[PDB]
RNA sequence: UUCAAAUGAGAACUUUGAAGACUGAAGUGGGGAAAGGUUCCACGUCAACAGCAGUUGGACGUGGGUUAGUCGAUCCUAAGA
């Protein structure tokens, strides 16, 4: 139930969140661009200093007032290949090196920590108060210097499958925004995109999203959805923790095949007015796929000794859930302390940081830094017994991949249905159909993936945004309006880019999409949406 | 053998069966470059030997598992 | 039907000629039989004092009259065979000599 | 008691909300094993649905052995055909083998 | 529930015999809980487990 | 993968020393490694590579 | 077979621009 | 006894490793006759006679 | 031996509590030697075994556990070899 309370604490999570990724943005900027700081900041000194800032300017707010308020969504930064979970702590720096010698270049960004020109930076990072969460997620695009122009501007647009994947990525962003805005003025939607008496549907959605993606030569991520939120219910951890309801529209790999042959999510749904929403799009690159196949995710490990390939990423995800449903008194002092810590941060990931008393840090400082690099050791040790007795589990990291459909149909499978992943922890990704009408599960597509020698990782681009359909008393203005709280052309403004696909002007959708963005320009007789600012720190 | 990390600054190993605690403690010294306060050693109902490695107070055995990499 | 009683038991004539070690037993079925009689129920549970007043005085030391109190109740229960279960309580008295049955006004 | 009712107030919370009625997030064992137990039974089969077929293969097994009523695997015991202190008898007047 | 392992913890803990020991009826979960002496010792400390009295033997009449 | 021989056989002592060090650090890397996952095939070839340094030393 | 149907569907199956942003530094 | 000698102790540690039932997958391959293990021993069964 | 509750498809036999008894310190208590060899402890768990039963087990499946300059062996010699 939409309310005064709740907008506003609605809205100074946005603001917060907004804040955040400005600061990333302008240290990313300063460090990569400007080259103004002496000192090149890496990834994981990132995603600490915006967990630090995001807790700084978060003490202010709701003090005393609210039970629990915290960081929703732990700082992610994703390059390319890697579309999600990469959070990795301070000390596993020499960590990964030890574990990446021997390998390819192929994500030496994500080794090294430092990032380099051509790559894609996918920043995702949310902010809960009482339980009201409000999550922002932008890919940017990494440039070098050009030393004879007089002003700091890149020498060259970006180029290629990147490009096509950022604008299709921005686009298909931008039409869900004003799809979902229309809701609230369902007279002002196109014939060519619906009915005009008919409300927002999720295979409107879905219809829109696919033609954009395929307009752009773009496969929709598995990971991608447009979904409600509710309070303590925002999927922080989706593909983890199952939720009793869910009202949205999601893509698999079981799409991907029902496309191509034409507590379960369905798009049979209306948009309802006093809603909150969440759109977290993923468009994954085809530039160099010369056949037709399958986009799906491999799972990162830390074992070197499992395979012999130069090209495998090895790391540890640096992301937990704790699960509350599961009760084991620990043997040790320093186990149970932890999970004390623990407890107090509720049901969304954290990191093993993040519960340290140092942090965040007030004068940031090297000796700071050396105490909370000690209070790491300790936290690892009480995390290794935490999480063999299945108290807390970890958030993976996901690499894209791509598998061509001759493969998979020339392969075998003696089980079919009946096969599964016996030897997997968590219960959901475990118990898999990802192609339900060949009979194909997950664990025989990861011998397919692994057993192909075509199969190829695909660069990923993303947007994600949060909005509120405010009704007439919830907004200001007395009319019905779109709020978006994270994203807009202030803090997610797109990077210079330049692709040779563009939407083809003769198809019913296309021609919707294009009366829908003229629509929301129009600011007098046309949509009305209001963009969340961030707010000045000095 | 975890417990022990904490509670007395203690390394767990499994270690050949031919070793003695003078070539216990050199070879912790020469692997880890650590400190060794004294060794105590038994042999296992499964035949291997295991080693308890006390570290001396200059030295934490927290950084070492950790450098190892089980923690 | 809800309804609680108390009576009084005579044991002496129930258990006349039994058995030294089978004296306490045998009065615990004896009183299921009797509450079984008076109630028509088929399921009966006795008090765990009212088991300790039975044993009070060790194994073959059972009291020659005892007075019972008897609530024939509904059973809560879906998965139960029967809808009504009587339950004896102990009625700890001055002497349980000259007492007839009543009805408990139940409030 | 009033007060004493009055000071304990129950508050829900993010977890009440999220795994009030929920259980498992993690696949229960066969064995009931640790994350990082060796299980050296059932490490060599991945998938569930060999292993089920494993599981029906030993207990078809097992069949005969259990009609003949062994304690297990490890249970051997042999019985001769004939004993020779039952059937070595011819008993005179004095001394017997048994009472 | 099986709290055998708890009652043997509890008598080691409190340092008396089994037969000394008084566990909760009503709390069955939370000494099922308990696999520790730590645990054990907490549940003293709470009162789900108490430590009996010795049984008399009165020397009035000697 | 692993070492072949006949490469091997073109280093000279220290050279074949340094790699069967680094052979050996990877290999308890590995068993560190086991304890966690059982199965673990890169162990094989790095033993088949330390074996394959010791014969050429020897030769 | 179904499979064989699916199976024989899916083979039978498969077998300017745009420009965003400007040259500065967001 | 509790005091034994080594040679004891390491015959003992062998009998402990040897006490195993089969591993599941050696009943999928190929042409395996190997269904269950015909020499598994117990202490209370069979005795190790030194 | 009895009562109630819990668990469980199922409870005379399992767990807790409530009772009644017994071993009565030359014990049905607490430790060891010979011998056994993991039977110790935890988790899972009932096809076979526990001459009834069984949710229980010294059973079945998977693991954990035995830390010495001071306790022994090791050294000395006895009858002897
Ligand atoms: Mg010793
Ligand atoms: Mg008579
Ligand atoms: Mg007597
Ligand atoms: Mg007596
Ligand atoms: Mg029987
Ligand atoms: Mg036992
Ligand atoms: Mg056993």
């Amino acid at each position: 139930i939409l309310q005064e309370s709740v907008l506003n604490k609605y809205r100074t999570a946005g603001q917060i969140a907004q804040t955040a990724l400005k600061y990333v943005t302008s240290l990313i900027n300063d460090s990569y661009h400007s080259k103004t700081t002496q000192r090149q900041l890496t990834v994981p000194e990132l995603c600490l200093l915006t967990d630090s800032f995001i807790l700084t300017r978060l003490e202010q707010y709701y003090k005393n007032k609210v039970n629990e308020r915290g960081i929703a969504i732990p700082t992610t930064i994703d390059i390319d290949q890697i579309s999600g979970g990469w959070c990795p702590e301070i000390d596993d720096t020499q960590n990964l090196l030890n574990w990446n010698k021997g390998k390819d270049s192929t994500f030496a960004s994500s080794v090294t920590g430092t990032l380099r020109p051509g790559d894609l930076v996918k920043i995702t990072l949310g902010v809960h108060i009482d339980g009201y969460t409000s999550e922002v997620s932008h890919t940017m695009v990494i440039y070098p210097v050009d030393e004879t122009k007089p002003i700091l501007q890149p020498t060259g647009p970006l180029l290629g499958g990147k490009a096509d994947a950022v604008a299709a990525a921005h686009i298909a962003m931008e039409t869900v925004v004003a799809l979902l805005a229309c809701a609230l003025t369902p007279e002002k939607l196109p014939a060519s995109l619906g009915g005009t008496s008919s409300g927002i549907t999720g295979q409107l959605i879905r219809t829109i999203v696919d033609t954009i993606a395929r307009s752009y030569n773009c496969g929709v991520v598995p990971g991608s959805r447009v979904r409600r939120i509710r309070r303590f219910l925002a999927g922080q951890n989706e593909g983890i923790v199952a939720e009793r309801e869910y009202k949205g529209v999601v893509w698999t790999e079981s799409h991907q095949e029902a496309d191509l042959l034409s507590a379960i999510p369905s798009d049979d749904f209306v948009v309802q007015s006093g809603e909150v929403y969440l759109i977290d799009l993923k468009m994954a690159s085809l530039e160099h796929c010369t056949k037709k196949g399958l986009v799906t995710l491999e799972t990162v490990d830390s074992y070197t000794g499992k395979s012999h390939k130069a090209g495998e990423l090895i790391a540890r995800p640096g992301a937990y859930v704790r699960d509350f449903a599961q009760t084991h008194i620990l043997k040790l002092k320093t186990s149970r302390q932890l999970l004390t810590k623990i407890d107090k941060q509720g049901v969304y990931p954290f990191k093993l940081s993040h519960l340290s008393s140092n942090f965040p840090f007030v004068h940031e400082n090297e000796e700071e830094l050396q105490s909370l690099k000690k209070d790491l050791k300790s936290f690892r040790l009480g995390m290794s017994e935490i999480s063999n007795n299945y108290l807390c589990v970890e958030s993976p990291i996901q690499i894209a991949r791509w598998v061509p459909w001759d493969h998979i149909l020339k392969a075998t499978n003696p089980n079919g249905n009946l096969s599964y992943d016996a030897t997997s922890t968590l219960t959901l990704p475990g118990h898999e159909l990802p192609l339900p009408k060949l009979g194909v599960s997950a664990i025989k597509l990861k011998s397919l993936m692994n057993s192909t020698k075509e199969s190829i990782s695909l660069p990923v681009a993303r947007e994600c945004n949060t909005i509120v359909l405010c009704d007439s008393s919830v907004s200001t203005t007395d009319r019905p309006e779109l709020l978006r709280l994270t994203g807009g052309s202030k803090t997610c403004q797109p990077s210079w880019i330049h692709s040779q696909h563009e939407l083809n002007p003769q198809d019913s959708i296309v021609q919707g999409i294009f009366q829908l963005a003229t629509l929301a320009k129009d600011k007098r007789f046309g949509l009305l949406l209001k963009e969340t600012q961030p707010m000045k720190q000095k | 053998a975890m417990k022990k990390v904490e509670d007395g600054n203690i390394l767990v190993f499994q270690v050949s069966m031919k070793a003695n605690k003078y070539q216990i403690k050199k070879a912790v010294k020469e692997l880890y470059e650590v400190d060794v306060l004294k060794v105590n050693t038994l042999v296992r109902p499964n035949g291997t030997k295991k080693a308890y490695v006390r570290l001396t107070a200059d030295y934490d055995a927290l950084d070492i598992a950790n450098r190892i990499g089980y923690i | 039907d809800v309804v609680t009683r108390e009576y009084t038991i005579n044991l002496h004539k129930r258990l006349h000629g039994v058995s030294f070690k089978k004296r306490a037993p045998r009065a615990v079925k004896e009183i299921k039989k009797f509450a079984k009689l008076h109630m028509g129920t088929d399921d009966v549970r006795l008090a765990p004092e009212l088991n300790q007043a039975i044993w009070k005085r060790g194994v073959k030391g059972v009291e020659y009259r005892l007075r019972l109190r008897i609530s024939r109740k509904r059973n809560e229960e879906e998965d139960a065979k029967n809808p009504l279960f009587s339950y004896v309580e102990p009625v700890l008295v001055a002497s349980a000599k000259g007492l007839q049955t009543v009805v408990v006004e139940e409030d | 008691q009033n007060r004493a009712a009055r000071k304990n107030r129950y508050v829900e919370r993010g977890s009440d909300v999220v795994f009030g009625d929920q259980d498992a997030l993690t696949a229960s064992t066969e064995n009931g094993v640790k994350l990082r137990q060796t299980d050296r039974l059932l490490d060599g089969v991945a998938d569930g649905s060999m292993r089920s077929k494993a599981d029906r293969m030993a207990k078809m097994e097992r069949r005969e052995r259990n009609r003949h009523a062994k304690q297990g695997e490890s249970d051997r015991h042999n019985a001769v055909s004939l004993s020779k202190h039952l059937f070595s008898g011819k008993r005179g007047v004095g001394k017997t083998d048994f009472r | 529930a099986n709290l055998r392992t708890q009652k043997r913890l509890a008598a080691s803990v409190v340092g008396v015999g089994k037969r000394k020991v008084w566990l909760d009826p009503n709390e069955t979960s939370e000494i099922a809980q308990a696999n520790s002496r730590n645990a054990i010792r907490k549940l003293v400390k709470n009162g789900t487990i108490v430590k009996k009295a010795v049984t008399v033997h009165s020397k009035s009449r000697t | 993968a692993g070492v072949k021989a006949y490469e091997l056989r073109t280093k000279s002592k220290e050279q074949l020393a340094s790699q069967l060090v680094d052979l050996k650090k990877e290999l308890a890397e590995l068993k560190v490694q086991k304890l966690s996952r059982p199965s673990l095939p890169k162990i094989k070839t790095v033993r088949k590579s330390i074996a394959c340094v010791l014969t050429v030393i020897n030769e | 077979s179904s499979l064989t149907l699916v199976k024989e569907a899916l083979w039978s199956v498969i077998d300017q621009g745009t420009t965003l942003g400007g040259p500065f530094f967001p | 006894a509790a005091q034994k000698s080594f040679r004891i102790k390491q015959k003992m540690a062998k009998a402990k490793k040897q006490n195993r039932p089969l591993p599941q997958w050696i009943r999928l391959r190929t042409n395996n006759t190997i269904r269950y293990n015909a020499k598994r021993r117990n202490w209370r069964r069979t005795k190790m006679n030194i």
